[PDB]
């Protein structure tokens, strides 16, 4: 350590203390600098002892560091606020600001007015959003060359499954509209982590299958109970009917288990009655939860009582709501002595049991109040599908955030080239003092494209090399330009001339990440009289 | 905390650990092994040719050594036999491969080159897979000798290949139309107390030791009904509700006597409705199973829930609360035997099941209490081909010599698929030759010379068909020597080899906080 | 050692070890000294002098070493150097890296015998194939073009920025004229800087060079009997004496008189015996210079130790002061005696041309000497580079594209035999290897990314790395063409002494 250790506080009053943290703030981002990206490294980081985990998430990483200087501990603060954000750009604006809170103690020192150099780093900061709001350049999702299906098919190319994803870009495009669940605005865009994904294990490995309405994954191989009735009326039920333990009204202190007994005979009566008298409303097809005993899964199957037991909850809140149904209207008890009304029932068009991967699913087709769409997959084996389900996600999630902003950017240092060259442009029309904190700012943004490189072995000198070569400057104008271009693939870490890939993260997660990169910076300065205390 | 370690030293530093590891481990491997011993830090030996053993006891090293434990605790649990063999493989690879692609510096490349490796082994693993029957015994009692014969114990060999080669058969999943490899839950050894080996039956099916230890209880039903509650069994366990007080002893024996009491007033309707077996899964007292004793009825305890769906579906036994008053009931027979034999005062009930999700744990014998944990022992290896030969009924010949062919199948591939590709997917073809080159050393030769009649034996007439001995040292028959690889130790083994050395590859940076 | 006795330098460590280490560092500086350099070797010398150059033979005459091994190793590059021109670059740090791949044997355990024996056979099959890799030949030495296609290999051995110029200018100063018929001056070809008129105004001028000023007017005939002489005139000057300042000033003029009369008849017994031009090593005398004027004798106003030793050479003259009225012992054999104004210098031109026994000389002209006797020295190797006695000289893919060519037959040529000097034969090839990734180290980009497309284009000779975006990226450099060439003969000794030399010092363990 340098500086005074006589004094307390650990200050040293000046340049060793800003040599100090410009150390304590870069090994922090050095991190990062490996785990950056998709192509980002693994660490095995130790927990107390003998805890590990394996992590290439930044926002994770600093969850487990604990801070013992303020570089440790101000980009720790600001990361933690673009997580709670998005959890995505938090790797970005730690390893920008290292070199940032070098470059800002040298000028704010120079001040007309100590602010300008921070003004000059948020008239970059806004110098950006106009731009960023001009991006068309690179990065459509909301169409294509054939649609959001041109979008989606290189986004689940750039998820590897193979050289699969051309069946799966439909499940993409049709994931926003499926879902019919209110967001803000009531934009025809929904969420899609709503969506009914189902599994089909062996078959052809492209293959992929869209179901009009929800789908249900319902057991086959253990029941044989009555299924198979075509309806257009099913019944959620959050219920569970045993034969063993269902009823207590004896305590355990009369000395006669007759009396335990003789009320045992009249709890087994009431299950297949309860089945009735919900077949008597109107019913055909019933939906049932599990919660039964495993004896008493075995007197349904092979002597009768009409059910479909176990089914998925993750999909029955969804699927209750969508076909008009309700679970809870009637619930006051849990035992066959009331019977069953009309106002729990669902609506379809019709409720067909087809029999595919020798799997016999409840497909509800057309569920009415909410027309929605379910998607299952097929695979060839379980972990063939295991793959393709992560393959999935990412590519839900990244068209979803497109279809938010109209203008939206390259991602990664793709959409920073420019923004390293032409807010430096912007800056020498600036003139004086406020140039190189514009400058110094463009300047830090060079290294994310190249520790990616990095990680991605494609080291960061060719990368300086297409991106430079692209910008015209006798034409500044992005627009769709065949003379300068600014994209650039992550995954291979080399730039594949693209705009419909994955990998071009859009305006909303970047123009938050542009703000917490420049406050960090700006945190540190926040100090007056730095002092010690006894 | 705060802490940041630069790169390349903690990544050759993951060389370091992994390599010493992989030293004395591959000389511990096969019948060339060696020992590993540890001196005790209170004073003590201890040498095995388990390092697991070994390094488990002692101080383990931080930045690679913890991950390699990782790898075999995974490995210990699904075949038991190989973690040895991994992890010998994946800091071969480490130290080969890496410390000049470090000097090229590249991670990405490496790790793609693992994925070209992988998939070049199983292309070359399929061709030399020789299907033996899993309808013949001897078939199989060929390759499941050769796994207990890693030791110089072979006299109750036999012995343990007769009771294992027709269980794990049995042992099925639970989707039913569907073999390959059984699960340690469904698959367990457990000794027999006393005994003979020539008392030691082929037990397929599923033990209950928690049954009759008293003649008085059940003797011989083809159908063991295990009966649950609410008829013959009712739920009042508690106390007549005497007063407390509480400056006396006697109080609190009193209010747990009056708890017996009760248990033996449950008992009363086995006595008049009739049951065979009765269970509790909140385990009983052993006053309570006298009272049985005058029912008749064996008990069940210190059992779960999922104890007894799967051996009523498979020993056929009926779920009743009365067998007079029937419940819809199960499957009449699944069973193929129902066998009660004793030792001592304790009897041990068996009940063979023919293709049945039971829990089994099988019946071994030995002669003596250290003799019937070397029964057990083998079995433990015997456990590893059953499942194999449910998995794969083709498998490889080999020494080594298998690994020294897929060693070649990349060397051909490397010149093949020219680029920026080959350099690292060449060296770790290296690092393959390595391990059966150690193995004929400690046979004794030029080994390095063997090393180039081992490749030029590859290519030209047989890859490793006619392999190399590993307890000579000479190019022989692996179909004639009798000694053969488990085909999905050549699967798991190169799987788990590969990841791990990814893994270390990433990391360059550790913490502890 | 255990004993009072065995004085030794090498053993286990060391002559595993620092042998080897010892010929790395020595190699060290030579991973890019042939072909395309960004390389240079500031070197201040025994002299103490500030030179910088790319020539090994000039940078390891500067080092010395106790470890023989790297000791043996610099004379069997001037075995190539003696016998053909560049590529004695190439010599050390061929068996350099081939060294460094022979530790790696005995890392693993063979013996020094099986690596012994192993580039042996490596080295024979090798000397096989390369013939069948000739891709051209000198078919006219007399076109300036197909000469300096081969030049531009060697001079870029030296620079790369200098290599089309030179080699177009030395074929335009005629090596050309050589018909190679056992034709080669070694020394009537000798680089004469002239200082100014900037490095790309360097000239031809055929026959011997002399920079030193032509004094007096110009001879007789051009056809005149050369008179080459140590020193035979003076010049006077002198000090205190053993007694301070002698007695008188008349015995200093008395021996004024008789000095004027004696070189008076110095130039004309020289006149008298048929030579009308004397050579002086030393310098010149006033009263020898105007008797020198009416005798119409053309004089050299003063001569180095190079002059005089190159014209007992090449005219056949004797060395030697004349205290002496000068008689003819020297027998003029130029029939050709200019004066030309080369560098606006006074240069003295003796000229003849015979089949095989003309005298064609490189001269320069460049601004600077410290930046000229570089650039001679990229000419030095070039000259000798004709030397292959033979007019086709079968020419080879230039550049280094032959390595490559080679390293393809010998790994494969490794894994066909068995044994344990197989594995030798496959670490020759990866010999090959070593220098275009030394060099493209130098070009701006990674080996991997180089050696992978030389290995992957195929069986081509063409394909190579230059000092361009094409040598750095898709490492594809036409050196071979594109006005890129280089000869068997030096290839051949290059790869033969290189071997013959690392087998020597491997045996060694003391």
């Amino acid at each position: 350590m340098e500086g005074p250790l006589s004094v307390f506080g650990d200050r040293s009053t000046g340049e060793t203390i800003r040599s100090q943290n410009v150390m304590a703030a870069a090994s922090i981002a050095n991190i990062v600098k490996s785990s950056l990206g998709p192509v980002g490294l693994d660490k095995m980081l130790v927990d107390d002892i003998g805890d590990v985990t394996i992590t290439n998430d930044g926002a994770t990483i600093l969850k487990l560091l604990e801070v013992e200087h303020p570089a440790a501990k101000v980009l720790c603060e600001l990361a933690d606020l673009q997580d709670k954000e998005v959890g995505d750009g938090t790797t970005s604006v730690v390893i920008i600001a290292a070199e940032l809170l070098k470059n800002a103690d040298e000028l704010v020192k120079q001040k007309i007015h100590p602010t300008s150099v921070i003004s000059g780093y948020r008239l970059a900061c806004k110098e950006a959003v106009r731009y960023i709001n001009e991006n068309l350049i690179v990065n459509t999702d909301e169409l294509g060359r054939d649609c959001l299906i041109n979008a989606a098919k290189t986004s689940m190319s750039s998820k590897i499954i193979g050289i699969n994803g051309d069946f799966f870009a439909n499940m993409v495009v049709d994931a926003v509209l499926a879902i019919k669940y209110t967001d803000i605005r009531g934009q025809p865009r929904y969420p899609v982590n709503s969506v009914n994904i189902l599994k089909a294990h062996g078959r052809s490995q492209m293959e992929s299958m869209l179901i009009s309405g929800y789908a249900l994954n319902c057991v086959v191989g253990s029941q044989g109970m009555p299924k198979r009735i075509v309806n257009a009326k099913i019944a959620c039920l959050d219920f569970s009917l045993q034969k063993t333990k269902m009823k207590l009204g004896v305590q355990v202190v009369i000395t006669d288990p007759e009396k335990l007994d003789q009320i045992r005979q009249r709890e087994s009566d009431i299950t297949k009655e309860r089945i009735q008298k919900i077949l008597a409303t109107g019913a055909n097809v019933i939906l049932t939860t599990g919660g039964i005993d495993d004896m008493c899964l075995k007197y349904f199957v092979e002597a009768g009582a009409m059910a479909v037991r176990r089914v998925l909850k993750r999909d029955l809140k969804r699927i209750a709501k969508a076909s008009g149904a309700t679970i809870l209207s009637t619930l006051a008890n849990l035992e066959g002595e009331e019977t069953f009304e009309a106002a729990m029932l669902g609506q379809a068009e019709e409720v067909v049991q087809e029999r595919i991967c020798d799997d016999e699913l409840i497909l509800i087709k057309n569920t009415k109040a909410r027309t929605s769409a379910s998607i299952i997959l097929r695979g060839a084996n379980d972990f063939m599908c295991d793959e393709m389900e992560r393959s999935l996600h990412d590519a839900l999630c990244v068209v979803k955030r497109v279809l938010e902003s109209k203008s939206v950017v390259p991602g990664g240092g793709a959409v920073e080239a420019a923004l390293s060259i032409y807010l430096e442009n912007y800056a020498t029309s600036m003139g004086s003092r406020e140039q190189l904190a514009i400058a110094e700012f463009a300047r830090s943004l060079l290294v994310i494209p190249n520790t990616l490189a990095v990680n991605a072995a494609q080291d960061s000198t060719d990368l300086v090399a297409k991106l430079r070569a692209f910008h015209n400057e006798a034409q500044v104008n992005p627009e769709r330009k065949n003379l300068k271009w600014i994209g650039l693939d992550l995954s291979n870490g080399k730039p594949r001339d693209n705009k419909q890939a994955g990998v071009f993260e859009p305006t909303i997660v970047k123009v938050k990440s542009l703000k917490f990169a420049t406050e960090a910076a700006i945190t540190i300065l926040r100090i007056d009289d730095l002092i010690k205390l006894h | 905390n705060t802490k940041r370690e630069s790169g390349r030293k903690v990544q050759s530093g993951n060389i370091n650990a992994a390599k010493t590891i992989a030293d004395i481990i591959r000389t511990c491997l096969g019948p060339k092994s060696m020992m590993k011993m540890l001196l005790d830090p209170m004073g003590g030996i201890v040498m095995t040719n388990d390092g697991n053993a070994i390094l488990r006891e002692i101080q383990v090293q931080h930045p690679a050594a913890k991950s390699m434990i990782e790898i075999s605790r995974t490995q210990d649990e699904e075949v038991g036999d190989g973690t040895t063999s991994v992890i010998i493989l994946a800091g071969e690879m480490l130290s080969v491969a890496e410390h000049f692609l470090e000097q090229q510096m590249h991670p990405t490349v490496v790790i793609s080159a693992y994925r070209k490796a992988l998939d070049d082994m199983i292309s070359t693993l399929k061709k030399i897979s020789i299907p033996v029957d899993i309808s013949d015994s001897d078939m199989m009692l060929n390759i499941i000798n050769s796994s207990i014969t890693t030791k110089a114990i072979s006299r109750w060999s036999s012995l343990a290949c007769n009771i294992a080669l027709d269980a794990v058969k049995m042992v099925q999943f639970e989707e039913n139309g569907r073999k390959e490899i059984d699960i340690k839950k469904y698959a367990r050894v457990e000794k027999i107390p006393g005994g003979i080996i020539e008392d030691s039956c082929v037990l397929r099916g599923v033990m209950i030791n928690k049954d009759v230890t008293h003649p008085r209880m059940r003797r011989y039903i083809k159908n063991p009904r295990i009966v649950l509650l609410d008829s013959s069994l009712e739920y009042k366990k508690g106390e007549s509700q005497t007063d407390i007080e509480i400056t006396r002893e006697e109080d609190f024996t009193r209010i747990l006597q009056m708890e017996e009491e009760y248990i033996q007033q449950l008992c009363e309707d086995i006595i008049q409705l009739k049951p065979d077996v009765v269970i509790t899964e909140k385990g009983i007292s052993d006053l309570a199973q006298h009272y049985l004793m005058r029912a008749n009825i064996t008990a069940i305890r210190r059992v779960r829930k999922t104890d007894n769906n799967r051996i009523a579906r498979a020993c056929g036994a009926r779920i009743v609360s009365r067998p007079e008053e029937l419940r819809e009931d199960d499957v009449g027979t699944g069973a193929g035997l129902l066998e009660i034999k004793k030792i001592g005062d304790e009897y041990f009930t068996f009940i063979t099941d023919c293709k049945d999700p039971k829990a089994c744990t099988i019946l071994l014998r030995g002669a003596s209490k250290e003799i019937l944990s070397e029964v057990e022992r083998n079995l433990q290896d015997a456990m590893q081909v059953c499942r194999n030969v449910l998995l794969d009924p083709q498998l490889v010949p080999g020494g080594g010599a298998s690994e020294m062919a897929v060693a070649h199948a990349l060397t051909e591939k490397s010149k093949a698929m020219t680029g920026v590709e080959q350099w690292p997917y060449r060296a770790v073809a290296q690092a393959l030759e390595v391990i059966p080159r150690t193995l004929i050393q400690n046979c004794g030769a030029s080994t390095i010379r063997l090393l180039t009649s081992l490749r030029a034996k590859h290519t030209q007439e047989n890859c490793e068909t006619w392999g190399v001995n590993g307890e000579t040292g000479t190019l022989v028959d692996m179909k004639e020597l009798g000694i053969w690889e488990p085909l999905a130790v050549k699967l798991q083994t190169y799987k788990t080899a590969v990841e791990t050395a990814v893994l270390l590859l990433r990391i360059d940076d550790i913490v502890s906080g | 050692m255990l004993k009072e006795g065995a004085k030794h330098f090498s053993g286990l460590e060391e002559a595993v070890y620092r042998n080897i280490q010892a010929c790395k560092e020595l190699a060290q500086t030579t991973r890019t000294a042939y072909g395309p350099n960004g390389m240079n070797k500031m070197v201040i010398n025994h002299l103490e002098k500030l030179f910088v150059t790319n020539d090994a033979a000039t940078i390891l005459r500067e080092l010395e070493v106790q470890h023989p091994a790297a000791k043996m190793i610099v004379m069997a590059s001037h075995m190539q150097e003696q016998e053909v021109g560049d590529g004695t670059n190439f010599v050390l740090v061929f068996a350099g890296a081939l060294l460094e791949l022979a530790e790696e044997l005995l890392r693993i355990g063979l013996s020094v015998s099986e690596v012994i024996e192993g580039y042996e056979i490596a080295c024979r099959k090798a000397h096989e194939i390369l013939p069948n890799l000739v891709c051209c030949s000198a078919k006219n030495l007399r076109d300036i073009d197909e000469v300096s296609s081969l030049l531009r290999t060697s001079i870029m051995s030296k620079q790369y920025g200098n290599e089309v110029f030179l080699a177009k200018l030395i074929a335009q100063a005629c090596v050309s004229i050589f018909p190679d018929s056992g034709h080669f001056n070694v020394d009537n070809i000798r680089v004469c800087k002239i200082l100014g008129s900037g490095i790309s105004s360097s000239s031809v001028l055929h026959g011997m060079v002399f920079k030193k000023e032509t004094e007096g007017d110009v001879t007789s005939v051009k056809d005149a009997k050369i008179a080459v002489y140590s020193c035979p005139f003076d010049g006077m000057i002198t000090e205190t004496k053993g007694t301070v300042l002698i007695k008188t000033a008349e015995e200093l003029m008395n021996f004024s008189k008789g000095e004027e009369n004696l070189m008076d008849a110095q130039v004309k017994a020289i006149a008298d015996t048929g030579a009308n031009v004397v050579v002086t090593g030393g310098k010149v005398a006033d009263m020898a210079l105007h008797y020198a004027n009416k005798y119409n004798i053309m004089l050299v106003r003063l001569n180095s130790k190079w002059d005089l030793r190159r014209l007992c050479k090449t005219v056949g003259a004797t060395a030697l002061p004349r205290l002496t009225p000068p008689v003819l012992e020297e027998m003029g054999h130029c029939d050709s005696v200019y004066l030309s104004e080369v560098g606006d210098t006074q240069v003295v031109v003796f000229k003849h041309e015979k089949e095989d026994g003309a005298i064609s000389t490189i001269v320069l002209r460049g601004s600077t000497d410290n930046l000229m006797d570089d650039i001679e020295r990229a000419v030095d190797d070039g000259v000798n580079t004709f030397k292959v006695l033979t007019r086709d000289k079968r020419l080879v893919p230039g550049g280094g594209a032959t390595e490559i060519e080679l390293a393809k037959q010998i790994t494969s040529y490794g894994e066909t035999c068995p044994g344990l000097e197989q594995y030798a034969i496959k670490k020759f090839a990866e010999a090959f290897e070593a220098i275009p990734r030394a060099l493209a180290e130098n070009s701006g980009v990674k080996a991997n990314e180089v050696i992978s497309k030389l290995y992957a284009v195929h069986q081509e000779g063409n394909k190579n790395v230059g000092l361009d975006i094409e040598a750095e990226v898709p490492a594809v450099k036409d050196m071979l063409e594109a006005g890129i060439l280089d000869t068997y003969l030096g290839k051949y000794w290059a790869i033969k002494l290189a071997t013959n030399a690392a087998v020597t010092v491997l045996r060694v363990d003391q």
